[PDB]
Formats: C-alpha cells, sequence, structure tokens
C-alpha cells in the first residue's frame, strides 16, 4: 500500500486537467456522476442474484450432480435424476446402488 | 360442416388414415388406396396450417407420413421436430423419432432418442420396446 | 464532458486521487489500530489534526485519557484566532477538488 500511495504520489504530481481551463466545473459533474454510477452499481448488485449468500453451493451441488449421471448439460434431468427424486432419504446413495 | 375447427379436421385425417390402414392390412388391394391417403394428407395439412402451434397436428401429420404407402421419411422427421419445438415436455415424439431411426438401420441415435424420451416419461411402454 | 487534450488524465488522476485516500486511511487505522501506536500516543507528542474544526493545524498532546477504550486525547491546536462572533458568516462554497 505505501508503494501504491508512492506510485500515486508520482502520478498526481503530472496531471494536464489541473493547467485545463475548465478543470473545476467538469470535474465536479465526473465527480457527481462516478458516485451516482457506484450507488447504482451497488444497488444493482444488491438486486442482481449473486447477491445470494449460498449461490455457489447451489453450483456446487449441480456440479455434484454432473459428474454422476443425474443432470444433463444446461440443466434437465436424467433417469437416474428423476428416480432419485422420488425417494424418502439418502436418494444419492439409494439410486447410484441401483445402477450399480 | 356445421362448424369448422381445427380438432375435427385433425380427427378426420386420422379416420381416413385408419380406413386406408383397413385396407392394406387385409390385403383387399394396393395402388387403389392412393387417394384415401392424400386426402388423409390435405386433412393434417389443414388442421396444421389452421394453427401451426400445436404438437398434436405435427406429431399426426409425421406419423401419417411415413406411413408405408406414402413413405416419405423427411417430411415425417420435420414434423417430429417441430413437435418437439412446439413443446419440448414430449415422449410420444421422441419415440415416433426414435422409430424413424431404428428401422433405417441407425442402432446408436435411435438408442439416444429412446434414452431420452424415457428420461422424460419413466412409465410410457414404447420406450422400453424400443430399448428392448 | 470532452477530455480530449488537457483533460485526458482528469478522471484517472481522479482515481489515483480516491484510492490513495483510502491506503491513507487504511495507513490511518493501521495508525492508531496497532498497540505500538497506542504506546507512542502520551504527553509530549505534535500531531497533526483533520477534522471540520482543524484542518490539518499541527498540535500537541497534553494527555492521553485513562480509558484506553473511548480514547480522549485533550490536545493543544493552533487555529486562526477567531475575529468574529457570528456563525452566519459561513456557507457553502465550491467544492474543492484535489490539486497536486
Amino acid at each position: 500500500g505505501g508503494l501504491r500511495a508512492r506510485k500515486l504520489e508520482e502520478l498526481i504530481q503530472g496531471a494536464q486537467c489541473v493547467h485545463s481551463p475548465r478543470f473545476p466545473a467538469q470535474y465536479l459533474k465526473l465527480r457527481e456522476r462516478m458516485q451516482i454510477q457506484k450507488e447504482m452499481e451497488r444497488l444493482r448488485f444488491l438486486l442482481s442474484d449473486q447477491s445470494l449468500l449460498l449461490l455457489p453451493e447451489y453450483h456446487q451441488r449441480v456440479e455434484v450432480l454432473r459428474t454422476l449421471g443425474y443432470v444433463d448439460e444446461a440443466g434437465t434431468v436424467k433417469l437416474a435424476g428423476r428416480v432419485a427424486c422420488a425417494m424418502s432419504s439418502h436418494e444419492l446413495l439409494l439410486t447410484e446402488l441401483m445402477f450399480d | 360442416k356445421l362448424m369448422s375447427t381445427s380438432n375435427t379436421w385433425c380427427d378426420l385425417g386420422i379416420n381416413y388414415y385408419r380406413q386406408a390402414q383397413h385396407l392394406a392390412e387385409t390385403g383387399s388391394n394396393m395402388n387403389d388406396l392412393k387417394e384415401l391417403l392424400e386426402k388423409s394428407l390435405h386433412c393434417l395439412k389443414k388442421a396444421v396450417r389452421l394453427d401451426s402451434n400445436n404438437h398434436l397436428y405435427w406429431n399426426a401429420l409425421g406419423v401419417v407420413a411415413c406411413y408405408s404407402g406414402i413413405g416419405n421419411y423427411a417430411l415425417a422427421q420435420h414434423c417430429f421436430i417441430k413437435s418437439i419445438q412446439s413443446e419440448q415436455i414430449n415422449a410420444v415424439a421422441w419415440t415416433n423419432l426414435g422409430v424413424l431411426y431404428l428401422t433405417n438401420e441407425n442402432i446408436e441415435q435411435a438408442h439416444e432418442a429412446f434414452k431420452m424420451a424415457q428420461s422424460l416419461d419413466p412409465s410410457y411402454l414404447m420406450c422400453w420396446i424400443g430399448q428392448a | 464532458p470532452d477530455m480530449t487534450g488537457q483533460l485526458v488524465d482528469l478522471p484517472e488522476y481522479y482515481s489515483w486521487g480516491e484510492e490513495l485516500t483510502e491506503t491513507q486511511h487504511m495507513i490511518q487505522r493501521r495508525i492508531m489500530e496497532s498497540v505500538n501506536g497506542l504506546k507512542s500516543l502520551s504527553a509530549g507528542r505534535v500531531v497533526v489534526v483533520k477534522n471540520q474544526e482543524h484542518h490539518n493545524a499541527l498540535g500537541v498532546i497534553l494527555q492521553v485519557s485513562s480509558n484506553s477504550t473511548s480514547r480522549v486525547f485533550t490536545t493543544l491546536v493552533l487555529c486562526d484566532k477567531p475575529l468574529s462572533q457570528d456563525p452566519q458568516d459561513r456557507g457553502p462554497a465550491t467544492a474543492e477538488v484535489p490539486y497536486p
């Protein structure tokens, strides 16, 4: 971080906008738009699907299904999957035992 | 005559198909049932064009198209594919494609169609018979 | 806006300005958050005070409060002698752009 600070100081000491005639106004407008855009981005993330805490675990579960023969690519149930659907408990182990 | 709807058109086509099938199966004639088959195709095509978003009409046209007297397999394959696309949950259409592939010496691809079809409906009889 | 020319680095400079500040604050946390900083903070210490009250005025700490949980530093800080008695002269001004 300190090295990044040093490099940022080095870059800050050479800006061309500081010498531009229209430095303050355009800059404040840029501040407003970036702040608002960032707030929108966070808002959309809260409104998106990645906000769900358990989504990576859902993906991991579908992958575990796909390595065995229960779900086709793009999520269509296979015969073993529909067999393990109507099962009381330990669906995976019992249906795997049946096919083996 | 007094109420022109699509379902009656499709049923009329199926009835003409049955009459032709009966005449052929008793060896009673051949090449004298041609008009009956063309009438059947005409009725099914009229029904399909009347409402071309129904898997039933595409499926019926496909099955008739592959009758031994007509023997137009490309149209049958097209009709079954259209029926499958129209409504994806269709074991009947998949099994009919499986039969089409199986009779024309395509064991692998017919196996693919039958296995997927029973994947969609585990208690359909014809898919199991095809697998056997 | 149009940034072609003297304004080319105006947004990127801005980014360099923003990120840098968080780093000082991170550094600033790593200043107050450290046990050794918490030990150095005592009498005989000169500090730079930055808030709405003191804007980078140099101050010298007189004492550190005994409750090191709520660390209240009684500190002598220089400010302009108030040549006024009325809070009405303070009003919103141009948003201070970060210069080099």
